[PDB]
């Protein structure tokens, strides 16, 4: 350093960096590049500093100073190909990168195909672009996007006819309705079986008859849902409630029926519904004049502790005994297990059943090294170096007893 | 036939799985084995690949896997060691990254596909909600994957289609300060000029209302938090709609699980007794006396709704006054009486006992008992049921946790593993 | 005065414009939904047809206004002022931009329907073409496009390109690079400007050398970078590749620049180009481009103007300047004082 200081020169600086690269020293190379005041190479170095392998950093420096074959040799020596794959993609030989990824990686092959397809699209060879898009992971959206970017629709018609895929039909029909091609969009939607699209198109022109026929013959959940949405503004509350029930949207139908005050529909649909709607409907019936139906729904509901409480409140006898037996059962399943008792019981029962291989991490966490070694000897568990230095910390023992226990465990492992 | 040798077939099987495209099975096999260094490295590589290939859903899933791995590392001890805190904040940050990735995936799926001139009202409402939530959550972090321009453009378009004049103006100013391709420029100045003459003060009935406050809030309020106080919002991930949820904490002395039994016994004893009951006293006080006041302003609206006279709400108001006095956030700590006045169904506690046996637990209460909420504990995600059954019927896999549905039988057999 | 063509049943006349001045309006402009009024006092006003209100006002507007020409959409407008001055006005930004190298007797300006950036000004005998550039680094560029035959030897201001028009003929409008020239006997000639004329004359089937280079030069003049990259890929010269890559990077055309640099055979720039392609943050990209291409102080200024001055601090630490880096670190983020200090200890 003190000899270099007296002269300084950019050619001298790059020569110094070359010697540093060939001698396998990095920090002095970083100092030389800093003296170069080459911001691009320094940015590349700072980006590449997050690598445990110094060979990759040296190859980065070499490719920064334009030593390509030395960088290739360093990549081969480091058993690293993904960085070499990126370099080979960047320089231009795509087929060589494809072969290297196929025979070594098999991970970035789809990315290589996508990048080659993008390069082909830049080259404007659309046939190669669509071919490599098919070879790539995704082709449903890349092809139509690039094909409208070119603006040539007719070969896109050819492609959608050849492929015959539902997403392609949906996208093409959306484009048709964008340019107000209503009839062909309807035909392509029919080919795509998106019945919500036909329903919304028919309700755009208020043609409720055809939409009703279509929803009656298809019987789709979302189509009935949106048709009931329209019926809400159409003043068709009973048919809307029926369609909402058919669409498995229980909450809206039950709340609407409660708001408008109908009786048989609400429990008829709550019997087939989840627990929450059952509880809400039973509470609503408790608000209603006849609380007997509320009591019955609570009896058939998912909550029985409250059912027992209200059975005592109403001081009946037969249903009191029925709910008493049910509460005895519920107390039994609740006594089956608790949550902290769950932790302790899973630990102990897990030890009891066996599976020592997943028991070993628990003992590592609990520091019961002697029990872990006893279990390993008991079930012939292989003791690898990771287990050895997990049981025995690499830090020096602070206490004499700590070192004695460490030595005892180490000789037991031996 | 030989239960004593397991790994000897798994490791060659793990290598073979790595050979094929079933990388997630290789990840789970490596996690079961224990060697996760190269597993985490290759998972980070896959996350980078998924982000580059615009597969933001797979990127969010990979970031969730990374966060779960960091939490499994958090399992190490429970004493107040700085590694625990740094790993916990890393886990929170990775969860935020996963959510912002999912939101950007949704908005990108919207923007990439050509927009319908006459689209569904619910669809565009959902798109607007997703864009607003993503903008609020991200704000200025400019993390890896988000260009920050698609969100603003989509929000502006959907606001122009749904009034939202103030939000439209704010996002249009942001996009003007932003750089846009020349295709959308003349359109953006034309839209700004047209909207300049439209009436201001938004359109009401769309702004979220923060719980425990009953105060209106603007759509864009920094990092997803109401301006009135310091309280985190909750949104269903399918619909991106604000949830009526509040957060409360439990005492460290009382154990929650004997507490469940005691509180249930409290509800049972408080009904046939002649000493009345606090739970029904609250309902009767709400029914008898009712105060409902509304005040209009430019951006905000103050909703004075305190009709429901319950001990929980009284203590909540007192704590809110304390927060105003201190101007700092202190989470509410509750005693046995208040929860004794509570019930079983409304609690929606989130548990992480699967990944770590004893790390933390969060407790949430729903103000509106009529709306049903389902909490997926595999991913700890809240959903409104009404679309949750439809989503489960459409596909037997939960969107975020990416695991099998509860209705179907165990599919993760030896073949799947 | 205003009028409605379709209805005659309505008996309510349109709200009369103008103010107590009640003088002849110097400039009137109809757009799809806006009306532009320019009065003799030197004030410009915008009027919404539906609301009948003055949305935009500008009183100062230099010394005095004479003539006006608005865009078909209204987002752009050009103003001709006394002593033959010219200005460009944007209602969105509410700020003027002076115009340079304009003739003092040109009477009309024709916008381009194909590209809002390009427009033309018609002198009594000559036609000039102007473009508006907003993607230029740290600059909103307006410049009369030149004509040049040198082989990338000089990049300096020169004579503007002029299209010779016949006597007593008036082109109706300019669109798609085609001008609707009108000549007697009712003849409409599309013709072409002598900037796009060589663009349309080029075929490139068998390709040439001098004509190909002229085509590349005119594409670079008109920023048709796809034609530029194809013209580059025909001729494998490395210096042209480097020049095209630098020019594309200068106009934040990142894909063309990366393709040119990849074809050249250089990678150290392409990794940085991809890293810049990831980021969308705007002052960040502009400062990164300034740093990657040329000077460093302007990149530092852009980074301070952004919301990440720590990027400028680390860039200055890269430059290894004691005074600038240390003073900036103390100014913005004094919590990183130790590490940089250690560096200078090595120094
Ligand atoms: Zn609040
Ligand atoms: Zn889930």
């Amino acid at each position: 350093y003190k000899s270099v200081k007296q002269i300084q020169n950019p050619s001298i600086w790059e020569k110094m960096a070359s010697m540093c690269v060939k001698t396998k020293r990095i920090d002095v190379a970083e100092i030389c590049l800093g003296n170069m005041r080459f911001a691009r190479g320094s940015k590349a170095i700072r980006e590449q500093k997050k690598e445990p392998e110094l060979d990759a950093q040296l190859a980065m420096v070499a490719i920064q100073l334009n030593m390509k074959d030395e960088a290739v040799k360093l990549y081969e020596q480091s058993k690293r190909y993904d960085l070499y794959n990126k370099m080979l993609q960047a320089e231009g030989n795509w087929e060589k990168a494809i072969q290297i990824s196929e025979n070594h990686d098999r991970i970035n092959l789809k990315n290589t195909y996508y990048r080659t397809a993008q390069m082909y699209e830049v080259s404007n060879n659309y046939e190669q672009a669509i071919l490599y898009y098919e070879k790539s992971g995704t082709h449903v959206k890349e092809v139509p996007r690039m094909l409208l970017e070119a603006g040539q629709t007719e070969q896109l018609e050819r492609y959608i006819i050849d492929k015959n895929e539902k997403p392609l039909f949906k996208w093409w029909a959306q484009y048709l309705e964008s340019n107000y091609r209503i009839e062909l969009a309807v035909k392509f939607y029919r080919q795509s079986e998106d019945y919500d699209q036909m329903v919304r198109l028919f309700l755009t022109k208020n043609d409720v008859q055809t939409a009703s026929s279509i929803c009656s013959e298809t019987n789709n959940s979302a189509a009935c849902y949106i048709l009931a949405k329209y019926l809400e503004m159409n003043g068709q509350i009973p048919e809307a409630i029926q369609y909402y029930w058919k669409s498995q949207h229980y909450t809206q139908a039950v709340r609407l029926a409660r708001e408008k005050g109908m009786d048989n529909e609400v429990m008829s649909i709550s019997l087939q519904g989840p627990n929450q709607v059952k509880l809400q409907s039973a509470a609503y019936f408790e608000e209603k004049g006849f609380k007997q139906k509320a009591v019955e729904l609570y009896k058939k509901g998912g909550n029985l502790i409250k059912a027992y409480n209200l059975a005592q409140e109403e001081k009946l006898y037969d249903e009191a005994k029925q709910i008493a037996r049910q509460i005895e059962q519920e107390e039994d399943q609740r006594n089956k297990k608790r949550d902290p008792n769950d932790l302790a019981g899973i630990i102990d029962d897990f030890i009891e059943k066996g599976q020592p291989e997943r028991a070993v991490p628990l003992m590592i966490k609990a520091k019961q090294f002697e029990r872990a070694i006893e279990t390993c000897i008991r079930f012939n568990i292989p003791i690898t170096q990771d287990l050895v230095d997990k049981i025995i910390p690499t830090e020096p023992a602070k206490n004499a007893a700590e070192e004695n226990k460490r030595k005892e465990l180490m000789k037991l492992i031996a | 036939a030989h239960p004593e040798f397991m790994e000897i077939v798994k490791l060659p099987y793990a290598n073979w799985l790595a050979k094929q495209d079933r990388y997630e099975e290789s990840l789970k096999a490596y996690r079961k084995i224990g060697k996760h260094d190269m597993a985490t490295k290759m998972l980070y590589n896959l996350s980078q690949n998924a982000v580059f290939e615009k597969r933001f859903s797979d990127a969010a899933l990979f970031t969730w896997m990374i966060a779960t791995e960091h939490l499994g590392l958090i399992r190490n001890m429970k004493a107040p060691t700085p590694e625990d805190i740094e790993n916990l904040m890393k886990f929170y940050q990775y969860r935020d990254d996963a959510e912002i990735y999912f939101a950007y995936s949704k908005v990108q799926s919207f923007v990439d596909e050509p927009f319908l001139p006459l689209s569904g009202h619910a669809y565009m409402l959902n798109i607007f909600n997703a864009a607003r939530f993503a903008i609020n959550k991200l704000g200025n972090r400019q993390l890896y994957g988000v260009q920050h321009s698609y969100l603003y453009y989509s929000l502006g378009k959907v606001s122009k289609q749904l009034e939202g004049y103030k939000t439209a103006r704010i996002c249009y100013e942001k996009l003007a300060s932003y750089k846009i391709p020349t295709e959308w420029s003349e359109e953006i100045e034309l839209s700004t000029l047209l909207i300049r003459s439209k009436p201001y003060s938004d359109q009401e009935s769309l702004l979220p209302i923060c719980n425990r406050c009953y105060n209106q809030n603007p759509a864009l309020t920094e990092g997803n938090r109401c301006s009135s106080c310091m309280h985190q919002f909750q949104n269903c991930f399918i619909s991106f709609e604000n949830l009526p949820l509040v957060e409360f904490k439990l005492d460290p002395k009382i154990t929650h699980k004997r507490f469940i039994e005691l509180i249930n016994s409290d509800k049972s004893k408080t009904q046939p007794n002649k000493k009345k009951k606090k739970a029904n006293d609250g309902w009767q006080e709400s029914h008898q006396g009712d105060q409902q006041v509304l005040t209009f302003n430019n951006s905000p609206q103050k909703g004075g709704n305190d009709n429901e006279s319950s001990p929980f709400l009284d203590k909540l108001n007192e704590v809110f006054e304390i927060q105003q006095t201190t101007q700092e956030y202190i989470p509410v700590t509750l005693d046995e009486n208040i929860v004794s006045s509570l019930s079983i169904d409304e609690v929606y506690w989130v548990d992480y006992t699967k990944y770590c046996y004893t790390a933390e637990i969060k407790y949430y209460k729903s103000m509106l008992t009529d709306i049903p909420l389902k909490n997926c504990q595999e991913c700890g995600t809240f959903y409104i049921l009404d679309e949750y059954e439809f989503e489960i019927s459409k596909t037997q896999k939960c969107p975020f946790c990416r695991s099998v549905d509860e209705r179907a039988g165990p599919q993760k057999d030896v073949f799947d593993f | 005065i205003l009028h409605t063509i379709q209805p005659n049943n309505n008996v309510k006349d349109q709200k009369f414009p103008q103010i107590e001045t009640d003088k002849a309006i110097s400039g009137i402009g109809l757009t799809n939904d806006f009306l532009i009024m320019l009065d003799s006092s030197g004030k410009i006003r915008y009027y919404h047809l539906e609301d009948q209100q003055f949305v935009v006002e500008y009183k100062p507007a230099d010394c005095q206004l004479v003539k006006i020409y608005p865009n078909f959409s209204g987002t752009r407008v050009v103003c001709f002022d006394n002593k033959g001055s010219a200005y460009l006005f944007e209602p969105a930004q509410e700020q003027f931009y002076p115009l340079e190298h304009f003739p003092q007797r040109a009477e009309k300006v024709l916008w381009d329907q194909k590209d809002p950036n390009l427009f033309a000004v018609l002198q009594n005998d000559t036609l000039i073409t102007f473009i508006i550039n907003k993607n230029n680094i740290n600059g909103t560029l307006i410049q009369p496009v030149k004509e040049l035959l040198a082989i990338e030897d000089i990049k300096n201001p020169g004579p503007p390109v002029q299209t010779i028009l016949d006597r007593g003929v008036k082109p109706l409008t300019l669109s798609n690079g085609l001008l609707k020239c009108f000549t007697p006997s009712g003849s409409i000639n599309g013709q072409n400007l002598t900037s796009h004329s060589y663009l349309g004359s080029y075929k490139g089937r068998d390709d040439t050398d001098q004509g190909h280079y002229r085509f590349f030069l005119q594409n670079l003049q008109l920023h048709k970078y796809n034609n530029c990259l194809i013209a580059a890929q025909f001729l494998h010269n490395a210096v042209l590749y480097k020049e095209l890559g630098r020019k594309a990077l200068e106009f934040v055309d990142l894909d063309v620049a990366l393709k040119s640099y990849q074809l050249a055979g250089s990678l150290s720039m392409v990794m940085t180009i991809q890293s810049f392609q990831h980021i969308n943050e705007k002052n960040i990209i502009y400062g990164n481009i300034a740093m990657i291409l040329g000077q460093y102080d302007l990149a530092q200024e852009l980074f301070l103007k952004s919301s990440q001055p720590i990027l400028a601090l680390e860039m200055r630490s890269d430059i290894q300047d004691y005074l600038t880096a240390l003073n900036l670190a103390k100014s913005i983020a004094p919590q990183e004082e130790p590490f940089i200090c250690r560096r200078l200890a090595f120094q």
